[PDB]
RNA sequence: UCUCGAGCCCUAGACAGCCGGGAGGUGAGCUUAGAAGCAGCUACCCUCUAAGAAAAGCGUAACAGCUUACCGGCCGAGGUU
């Protein structure tokens, strides 16, 4: 559960918003 | 195209060669006002969006030579 | 080769392999006729960014060139100490 993945999403959910794994994550947020 | 950074600083600064030391011995000044002048003239030689980012490489050679800035 | 234990990593994709990226200021400064990661000395900073050293190992007369770091992809279950 490394904090840099979990930040990496936010970061991530934050430009949707204005690692594949990780761009599928924010994006099922 | 534009000259390279080192060259530039040893203009204003007013002097030729660095420090022994970087930091450690500091050689010449610079106002944030001349090296907004020295991030202008390399416009294309950097990556930097804003000046701002442009000024930060720039000033990233000074310190390591001697050149202060105020 | 068999058996028992401890720590850490892992399906938010571990370990390895293969493919792709490994970038700008800038060939840092100094020394030097020259030295551009890689003779020596000192420093070792910041942009772009998903990464990418003021460079870990060869390589060069010096470049070039070849890889490590680091990031991404394919893969898919244990792996490592």
């Amino acid at each position: 559960i490394p904090e840099w993945k979990q930040e990496e999403v936010d970061a991530i959910v934050e430009m949707i918003e204005s690692r594949n794994t990780l761009l599928e994550r924010a994006l099922d947020d | 195209g534009v000259p390279p950074t080192a060259e530039l600083i040893k203009d204003e600064a007013g002097f030729e060669t660095g420090s022994g030391e970087p930091q450690e011995d500091f050689v010449a000044d610079l106002s944030v006002d001349q090296v907004k002048q020295i991030a202008e003239q390399k416009h294309p030689d950097l990556l930097s969006y804003d000046l701002t980012n442009a000024a930060k490489e720039v000033v990233g050679t000074c310190t390591s030579l001697g050149v202060t800035i105020e």
